[PDB]
DNA sequence: TCTCGCTGACCTCTCGAT
RNA sequence: AUCGAGAGG
DNA sequence: TCAGCGAGA
């Protein structure tokens, strides 16, 4: 009843009597997925970066027909890797590289098509990356963000 | 910048974090250490374990120019009471932990748990002395709270001497002569007899003659081998029955008890550590063990789950039948499920006790079983009865989420599996048990309002001189005497002459204490209540004497001058409930009157209506039952319900349908006021009862050897029935409701107030199994009743009504006696523990208690001053304490020069 | 999105409107809250820094600008950068990983906290919040929660829950079609299973799917009921479906009340990874899913035959089938070391493997700590005798056997790193060199010329690791006492523009070579497949691993981003053994805990008849006071196993052929009264076999899942195959006296294991040292070496005693009386000692806080 | 008489960030 | 020092 | 949070 290997060299006595239909699952899915969703390309802005992006971007003037735009955002290879970042104290983490674009229209001449655009790219900040094991390495230190209980959004009726 | 707002200048002064409770009346000390405790079985009482680690750095200063002739102060970290802190003389010993003795771990609470325990070294010649004389866990042998010891075999030494003690039928070596207990040890060490051999061994014994001399007695006794042998650490003056019985955890607390009254202190310490050497020594002979056969399901358990399955379905009759509401239901479904729990308890039990039948020399008996559960649970080492048929039995019924309980029942035990359900059903009392002591003990910790509202008593003189004191009756509620009359009077100075059954003969003259040859003589008489001198009525201004506090239960003897009998009055009330709620997940979260003897049916204030049929149905609403026998009238009492109908059967009603622990001691404590008591005012005899067109129907009280009459409104919605209740006592209940303490003071007096408050917090007290002296209570309700109002002052200082000190207008009052004048009449208050402690005349106590803005903008504006006179005001500026040691040097002081 | 969807459901759905007349016409509730990952916290704080970045390029932006406006000068990362780091690293969710064990790992991964920002406060929490609740079956664990104030608020996930798109949490159930369970799997919410009755685990089924029993147990609503076959919706996926990770490693957990199992849950988390991983003699199968995914045991991530194997690395020749078209085909497993964790212990990893062994995808090739052959081996297996012995195991005291520290099977490793910085000054009074100030000869030749301490030198309290002199008075970096252990490794740090020592160049430059050598001989392995397949582009392959290697090296010699005023950082790591003494903390898997307080001879120790002792004795009355009878019945189950252990040892030990040896594994293998497990040794080879009696030649590992484990006969079966009497207990003889014992005492092998609470670590004592400035009392720390507090309950007892002066003493001589504390010392140590109390400095410090709020206090002579 | 602020709710250790 | 997060009793 | 407390309305 062992198959794998490292099983096969000693096999535990199994005195289970319900048959398993459903396998155990990933004991660390959640950090996985979860970082996985902050992370990963979101062809619409519902999860992630992605997401963040949509909300703030379009920072102009009152009125002034030049807003600040973006096509997408790419996350560089870090410089260090885990073992290093350990080793010499430093946070595990991978430049942001996002591409802004910056959109000029006339004076005074709203029905006239935009004078200019504007694009280009532009470092934002260092994003700590979670390693395989679901944790962080922050200063040196390996961290663990955990998961919170909030009650969801929405309307109750409680006395 | 921070998310926390800033610390001002008051929060530094106040709260539990500030200048007072964090700085002042606790200090970080030098010369302390701390490690973990194991267990040294070696040692003796005045003994410990201290590592050569910390006694290089601890004693440094003296190794610079000792172990031995200085003695450690070992302290664990909660210090409910005055014995979690003790002195004991350290042995170097190898190695990092602390070596604790077996027997002070019930008086530290201390256990081999990865617990730890701190060390402190007492520096000058005076702290040395002190430690030696008072704090030595030698001179601890009795508790505080009550005179029961304090140091107790338990565990290992209690299955010892349960093991030791025990008989068995037809064992080896039965029935032999020995010529004493050397030879009955020499057959049990060569095998040739069994420790529960039935033998007949020749036992000298020695009993205290008239004048104290120890004469000798020999005999042939029949006996065990154990029994025999153990006898061999019993020292001279104690009789052979002590020994002559299966000893369990409570005998052998009622001999190392008789060890101490007989014999003294050094006696009983070597008793104890002998106690405790030969049951560590038997207890590993004899190589007890538990397994899983051990556990025994009886069969009568898979029955009577069925028949309480049955008995709820037929309860809930398909919802169809009525009276399925939620309050019926519920309450018949636990009461249902808690018969079948404890049927099945004692089921189980049935089937442990006797499950060993053993062949005789030609016979088979039938005797106690020599179970490995059932020895550890009637010796009462460790084990409750409820975690026994939790084990074998049933887990029965669990906390809810709620206070309540769960309707539904685990219906299973610990040997067997449970199912999901039933361990997803059990963590709801997994919860509520850690709950308790993680968020509950702040309830308990009650205790700092006792130490502060009564830390001011010191006793001051011998005796006042007075006269008064207090009744002293058993409590017979439970259908036994709970507390009997020598528990109550043991120990305390009587009032009056207690007199003999009769006339002119008195068995105990007045101003005697109680000691136990004075209550054995008490007990010689059939029946016997003495007036008992008390604290609550004494005469002494600015604190209390001996006399009418009784005796040191601590020291057995009178108590002396100087002794803070406040504090441990109040350490001794608030250690059981913190306790009690620590220990609340050990148990893991789980209609009628019968008489002993039958007879006829007596009653005391007892108003019934007669029924259609000749039953007699009860009205009045506070009602007692107690029968009478063919010789006298039974010892019990007993309550009847207001809807009551009357091993004789003579009371019948419904619980259910009507035709807190700690909170309740607080409210007690704090002198909260119910809403409904409504009694009457001043004794007249005469009840006007004139027709009144106000809704609130008023009624006018006039006496009959009185020209000015009483009037009084009585809400018709509020108190629906009215009696008539004339010139009883002024006091008399006219409105059936819980009275009220301020309401039974002000009317009846101070001693049934006092009597009051002591059976209320005792009732509580005892339900929990808690053993407290009443003479703490009765400290405490004396600080609760220190204030007086002074109504129609006269020729004395006070103006109008005002509160006022009543040792200061007392001594006003024989002042102006003194000089003829009239005098301030007075009527006492009754103060809760918290408004009674910030009352105070000092206002650093009260700042440092509570109120902290408050107590001192009213000092600054008031413009008050603080002698400093107490306890705390004493720790806080760091001088002597006016008691114990300081006590002289305070008296002093005040005597000036 | 979830937020409007939860508005919409709960009106069956202006807004403020349609409020007021539903309320006109339980928060506990899993519906009711969801579940805040870590993505979606640093999405928010994401949010917080972009939005300050808006508000900053609306403010530059508002002057107006023709095509001097880009999209650079607009924004900047400051802001972002600095929100994200506050976030990671300061946050209250942002939390220090537990690193004792695999589990501890697992535990704080799969944490749920009810606090945090936005959140609930453990102060002002109730009890309904703290309390189980229905729809925590299979979600949340109800055994493990944290027996201080954060009961019930923190919350660990079960083994098979999940989060859905909307966050709400799920579970796995059997869907259960006209009265046949069928394999297909629904994900269910609480507010979704409420409405539907659902099957229990524990119901008998037959070959075709159907219930066995006519009536079957349920659920509906919040409450269990019986129902038909024809009601039931869905079923339990597992036994296991409740209890978490930590609590389903128990075995036999049903058969101890959940108090006892919390504790167990909780302390398997503080066990401390020993010298030699021993695998549980009885366990719940549990233990391979915890080693592999907390990701310190090296898993093959392709199947290939082994090619090199080291204690240091690990060579995969990967198989034809799973090599890349571009893919050299070796894949290298570097070992991690004897490096700190978090809680000061190893880490460690040793190989499983052997060179040629074949290896499939997710073969372990590594252990790490406390994983013995990819199982989670979290303590030592310990032969328990349960029987009182003199008072040493009187209160749930624990008396271990002499051989047990013999054999250091509880010796654990524990790993202690030291800094030392050196600053920038001025005028140069601080000196880092070799060469310092009154120091002595020993001491200096100790350290290198570099003056930095010699790896795998012996070095005890007081003695200097790092050099260094401030003015010049020696600021040198040495052990703070009592602490001795080895230098195992030692790390230097200098900036790109920091200057460097030449001395300090020599050792950084050695460390550097080491690695820049670990590094070309890595890529050289790789290298040389390649090379090889070239000899049957060789200038592009040979610039290609140039590159490579300048790249590396480059990589290696880069400055580090050290903190302005700082030159050089150096960083000593110590290596220590401990070995268990009086006053460690041992404890097992079922609640049970205790201190060890006597190391027993081998002979005084208890033994059987064929003379073996026991390696540990309990007290038996600590377990019937409990609720944890699982002790007892895993201590019986153990014995069952080391039997039958004991057994394929004896027919090893005399040579046997494979037959018998096939034979009786099988029917060990076979026994028990119904088993899903069917282990068929026919399959096998014959090396195969004998490595498999090999490994169980030390006892046959058993596996009893929770609320589904052995039965009582099925363990006096396995018993009675070892040739052991099935009552559990065997006839026992005192060591010292060689007298049998009266009763037969129960005797097999329980998992022990060691926490993390060493007396070593605890044991303090302090005679007079730093005080604080604020108020003259003794600090409140062992760092800070500190007294111990004595509070207001110990001056309530001292009060109680009398004890006047003592108490005095403690107030005013032990603290706060300066100049009493100045002549107490003197009195001390001159041998005639008598002391003067004064105002203790606390109560002027008070008075002045009061006469700064506006009130005159003051001292009134008479 | 009833809202309405104001008051109240042991010891020890580890870690990092300010 | 303070705060946050844990842990032991 | 959750109580209990007196003092304004
Ligand atoms: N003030 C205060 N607040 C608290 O929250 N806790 C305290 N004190 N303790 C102290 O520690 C004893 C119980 O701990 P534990 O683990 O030994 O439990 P236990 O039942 O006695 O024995 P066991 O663990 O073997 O089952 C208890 O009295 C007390 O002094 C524990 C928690
Ligand atoms: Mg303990
Ligand atoms: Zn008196």
């Amino acid at each position: 009843m062992v198959y794998s290997y490292t099983e096969k060299k000693r096999i535990r006595k199994d005195f289970g009597k319900r048959p398993q239909v459903l396998d155990v699952p990933y004991l660390l899915s959640i950090q996985l997925d979860s970082f996985q969703k902050f992370i990963e390309q979101d062809p619409e802005g519902q999860y992630g970066l992605e997401a963040a992006f949509r909300s703030v971007f379009p920072i102009q003037s009152y009125s002034g027909n030049s807003e600040l735009q973006y096509v997408s955002y790419r996350l560089g290879e870090p410089v260090f890797d885990v073992q290093e970042c350990q080793i010499r104290g430093v946070t595990y983490s991978a430049p942001l590289r996002v591409k802004l674009r910056l959109v000029i229209y006339e004076r005074e001449a709203p029905e006239g098509t935009v004078k200019d655009i504007k694009e280009q790219e532009v470092y934002m900040g260092e994003i700590p990356l979670m390693t395989d094991n679901g944790t962080f390495v922050i200063n040196g230190t390996e961290r663990v963000i955990v998961s919170q209980l909030h009650r969801s959004p929405g309307v109750f009726f409680d006395s | 910048s921070n998310k926390r707002p800033l610390k001002s200048l008051a929060d530094m002064i106040k709260g539990k974090q500030g200048r007072f409770r964090q700085n002042l009346l606790g200090k970080r000390v030098d010369y302390s250490g701390r490690s973990v405790i194991t267990v040294g079985p070696y040692l003796r009482l005045h003994q410990c374990g201290l590592p050569k680690k910390m006694a290089l750095e601890l004693f440094k200063p003296f190794i610079y120019g000792v172990i031995r002739e200085h003695p450690v102060l070992l302290n664990r970290a909660p210090t409910l009471h005055r014995l979690g802190i003790q002195a004991f003389e350290p042995v170097l010993i190898e190695g990092k932990a602390i070596q604790l003795h077996p027997l002070v771990c019930a008086a530290y609470n201390a256990d081999f748990d990865g617990d730890q325990m701190a060390v402190h070294v007492p520096l000058t010649l005076e702290a040395q002395l002190e430690a030696r004389a008072l704090m030595m866990s030698t001179n601890n042998i009795l508790s505080p709270a009550n005179g029961e010891p304090i140091i107790v075999p338990s565990q290992d030494v209690v299955l010892g001497l349960y093991y030791m003690t025990r008989d068995c039928v037809n064992a080896k070596g039965e029935g032999m002569v020995l010529t004493g207990p050397k030879e009955a040890e020499r057959l049990y060490r060569s095998g040739l007899a069994s420790l529960h051999a039935r033998v007949k061994v020749r036992i000298t014994e020695y009993e205290k003659d008239a004048n104290g001399e120890l004469v000798a007695k020999t005999s042939l006794k029949d006996t065990t081998v154990g029994r025999a042998i153990l006898w061999m650490i019993v020292p001279k003056g104690l009789p052979y029955s002590i020994v002559n019985q299966a000893l369990g955890k409570k005998a052998i607390s009622k001999m190392l008890n008789t060890c101490y009254r007989i014999l003294g202190l050094k006696p009983t310490v070597i008793f104890a550590d002998q106690i405790m050497y030969t049951g560590f020594a038997y207890a590993a002979r004899s190589g007890a063990s538990v397994g899983i056969d051990d556990m025994v399901i009886p069969e009568k358990k898979h029955e009577i789950i069925s028949e309480a399955e049955a008995e709820v379905a037929e309860i809930q009759e398909q919802f169809q039948s009525g009276l399925v509401t939620a309050g019926e239901r519920y309450n018949k479904v636990i009461d249902i499920w808690a018969a079948a729990n404890d049927r099945v308890s004692k089921a189980m039990m049935d089937n442990l006790q006797t499950e060993t039948v053993i062949n005789r020399d030609g016979q088979e008996e039938k005797q106690v079983s020599f179970n490995s559960i059932y020895m550890m649970a009637d010796s009462g080492a460790r084990g409750s009865a409820a975690q026994i048929r939790q084990l074998a039995g049933m887990r029965g019924l669990m906390a809810k989420p709620d206070g309540s309980i769960i309707e539904t029942p685990i219906t299973a035990n610990f040997r067997e599996g449970l199912n999901v359900l039933q361990y997803f059903i059990s963590t709801h009392g997994a919860r509520k048990g850690l709950a308790d002591t993680a968020l509950k003990t702040a309830n308990s910790g009650l205790t700092r309002r006792l130490v502060d509202v009564a830390q001011d008593l010191v006793v001051t003189e011998d005796d006042c001189g007075t006269h008064e004191g207090i009744m002293m009756t058993p409590v017979i509620e439970g259908g036994d005497v709970k507390e009997p009359l020598r528990d109550r009077v043991l120990g305390r100075v009587t009032a009056e002459d207690v007199l003999k059954p009769g006339t002119a003969d008195i068995l105990v003259p007045r101003n005697t204490l109680l000691h136990e040859q004075w209550c054995d003589l008490l007990e010689e008489n059939s029946v016997d209540a003495v007036k008992v001198r008390s604290v609550v009525s004494c005469d002494t201004d600015f604190g209390v004497c001996a006399h009418c506090y009784g005796r040191d239960l601590a020291r057995g003897h009178i108590i002396n001058k100087g002794e803070a009998i406040g504090v441990i009055a109040a350490q001794s009330i608030g250690e059981p409930g913190t306790q009690l709620t620590m220990r609340t997940f050990h148990i893991g979260g789980a209609s009628s009157i019968q008489v002993k003897n039958k007879g006829s049916i007596k009653l005391s204030n007892v108003k019934s209506v007669v029924n259609s049929s000749g039953k007699l149905v009860i009205t009045s609403r506070n009602t007692e039952l107690k029968l009478i026998d063919e010789f006298g009238r039974t010892k019990e009492s007993y309550k009847v319900p207001y809807g009551a109908v009357l091993g004789e059967t003579v009371a019948n009603w419904d619980p259910h349908t009507m035709p807190g622990g700690l909170p309740r001691v607080a409210d007690l404590f704090e002198a909260r006021r119910p809403k409904e008591p409504a009694i009457l005012a001043e004794i007249s005899g005469i009840v006007s009862f004139g027709k009144e067109t106000k809704g609130k129907r008023r009624l006018v009280i006039t006496p009959v050897d009185g020209s000015d009459p009483y009037e009084e409104m009585i809400p018709k919605w509020r108190q629906l029935n009215v009696f008539e209740g004339e010139r009883v006592e002024r006091g008399d209940v006219i409105s059936d409701g819980p009275e009220a303490p301020h309401d039974i003071l002000r009317l009846r007096g101070v001693h049934a107030v006092t009597r009051y408050i002591v059976n209320e917090v005792q009732d509580v007290y005892r339900l929990q199994g808690v053993k407290i002296n009443d003479k703490h209570i009765e400290v405490i309700v004396r600080q609760m009743l220190r204030k007086a109002t002074i109504v129609n002052a006269g020729s004395s200082d006070f103006l109008e009504g005002e509160q006022v000190e009543y040792s200061r207008v007392k001594i006003a009052n024989r002042e102006l006696e003194a000089n003829g004048k009239v005098g301030a009449t007075y009527s006492r208050d009754l103060l809760g523990i918290t408004k009674a402690s910030l009352a105070t005349e000092s206002f650093i106590s009260a700042a440092s208690f509570q109120e902290t803005t408050r107590v001192l903008t009213e000092a600054a504006v008031a413009g008050k001053r603080d002698e400093l006179r107490g306890l705390k005001e004493n720790v806080i500026v760091g001088r002597l304490i006016p008691a114990g040691t300081g006590y002289a040097y305070h008296q002093d002081r005040m005597r000036r020069r | 999105a979830v937020g409007r969807m939860k508005f919409n459901r709960s009106l069956l759905r202006d807004d403020i409107i349609d409020v007021m007349k539903k309320l006109i016409d339980d928060i506990d509730h899993l519906g009711n809250r969801r579940i805040r990952s870590v993505g979606e916290m640093a999405e928010n704080q994401f949010r917080v820094g972009l939005v300050r970045v808006e508000r900053a390029v609306k403010e530059r932006l508002s002057l107006g600008d023709l095509d001097t406006l880009m999209p650079q000068d607009m924004i900047n990362a400051k802001p972002i950068s600095a929100a994200v780091k506050e976030f990671f690293g300061s946050s209250q969710l942002s939390q220090f990983m537990d690193q004792n064990n695999p589990l501890s790992e697992i535990t704080h991964k799969r944490r749920i906290s009810a606090l945090g920002p936005g959140g609930l406060t453990r102060e002002r929490a109730g009890f309904e919040v703290r309390d189980v609740h229905p729809t925590h079956y299979g979600r949340v664990c109800p055994i493990e929660t944290p027996e201080g104030p954060n009961i019930g608020l923190i919350n660990s996930l079960s083994v098979y829950a999940q989060t859905n798109e909307y966050g709400f949490l799920e579970t796995p159930y059997r869907k259960v079609t006209d009265g046949v369970v069928t394999d297909e799997i629904h994900y269910l919410s609480a507010i979704e299973e409420g409405n539907y009755v659902i099957a229990q685990a524990n119901s008998n089924l037959d070959e075709e799917g159907h219930f066995v029993e006519d009536l079957v147990t349920c659920r509906s609503k919040g409450e269990s009921s019986l129902f038909s076959r024809d009601q039931v919706d869905y079923m339990d996926v597992s036994t296991q479906q409740v209890v978490s990770v930590g609590a389903s490693l128990i075995p036999f957990l049903e058969h101890d009340d959940a108090n006892r199992a919390l504790m167990g849950a909780n302390m398997q988390r503080q066990a401390v990874p020993t010298l030699r991983a021993d695998k549980p003699l009885v366990g719940t199968g549990m233990e391979r899913a915890v080693a592999v995914d907390s990701g310190v045991t090296a898993v093959a991530k392709r199947g290939g035959v082994v090619q090199y194997v080291d204690a240091s690395r690990i060579v995969i020749k990967v198989n034809e089938d799973e090599m890349y078209p571009g893919e050299a085909g070796i894949d290298i497993y570097n070992l991690t070391k004897y490096t700190r964790s978090n809680q000061n212990t190893c880490i460690n990893q040793m190989p499983c493997v052997s060179l040629g062994e074949p290896v499939e995808r997710g073969d372990v090739l590594a252990d790490g700590p406390s994983t013995d052959l990819g199982e989670l081996a979290l303590g030592q297996n310990m032969r328990v005798a349960f029987m009182p012995w003199n008072g040493y195991n009187f209160e749930d005291s624990i008396l271990v056997s002499e051989r047990v520290v013999q054999e250091d099977r509880f010796t654990t490793i524990h790993i202690q790193e030291l800094a030392c910085v050196s600053r920038d000054t001025k005028l140069g009074p601080e000196e880092i060199t070799a060469d310092i100030p009154n120091v002595g000869e020993a001491a200096l030749s100790k350290l290198d010329e570099s003056g930095i301490v010699y790896i795998g030198a012996e070095v005890t309290g007081g003695d200097i690791l790092v050099g260094k002199v401030t003015p010049v008075k020696d600021s040198s970096l040495r052990v703070p006492n009592g602490v001795s252990g080895t230098v195992i490794d030692v790390q230097v740090f200098t900036r790109d523009g920091v200057e460097k020592d030449k001395r300090a160049l020599e050792i950084e430059e050695m460390q550097l070579k080491q690695a820049k050598k670990d590094l070309s001989e890595e890529l050289q392995i790789l290298e040389a497949g390649l090379f090889s397949r070239i000899r049957a582009q060789y200038d592009e392959l040979k610039h290609e691993f140039e590159k490579k290697l300048e790249a590396k090296r480059r990589k290696i010699t880069q400055g580090d981003d050290l903190a302005p005023g700082v030159l050089k950082i150096v960083k000593v790591y110590l290596a220590v053994k401990r070995r268990i003494q009086p006053g460690d903390k041992m404890a097992g898997r079922h609640g049970n805990k205790g201190v060890i307080s006597k190391i027993n001879p081998i002979e005084d120790m208890p033994y059987d008849e064929n003379g073996t002792p026991v390696d540990i004795v309990l007290n038996p009355l600590g377990v019937p006071s409990r609720m944890n009878i699982g002790q007892i019945l895993e201590t019986h189950l153990g014995m069952a196993a080391k039997g039958i252990g004991d057994k394929i040892n004896a027919m090893l030990k005399q040579q046997q052929e494979v037959a018998k040896l096939r034979e009786f594994i099988q029917r060990a293998y076979d026994l028990g009264a119904d088993v899903r497990q069917k282990v068929d040794l026919s399959t096998f080879s014959d090396e195969e076999v004998m490595r498999l009696a090999e490994n169980l030649r030390k006892g046959m590992p058993i596996a009893t899942p929770v609320f589904d484990g052995a039965k009582e006969a099925e363990i006096k079966e396995l018993l009675k195959l070892g040739d052991l009497p099935t009552s559990g207990q065997i006839r026992l003889y005192d060591g010292r006296t060689g007298e049998q014992f009266e009763r037969p005492v129960t005797v097999g092998y329980m998992y022990m294991l060691k926490l993390n609470h060493l007396v070593d670590d605890k044991m303090h004592a302090r005679s007079t040292g730093s005080y604080s400035l604020v108020t003259q009392q003794p600090l409140g720390g062992k760092a800070q070496f500190g007294g111990q507090r004595f509070g207001e309950m110990e001056v309530w007892a001292l009060e109680a005693y009398g004890a006047a002066y003592t108490l005095q003493e403690m107030l005013t001589v032990k603290s706060d009386d300066v100049n009493g504390r100045t002549k107490m010392y003197k009195n001390i140590v001159d041998g005639n000692h008598q002391m003067e109390p004064g105002m203790p400095e606390s109560f002027n410090v008070l008075l002045k806080e009061i006469r700064s709020l506006g009130i005159n206090i003051e001292l009134e002579d008479e």
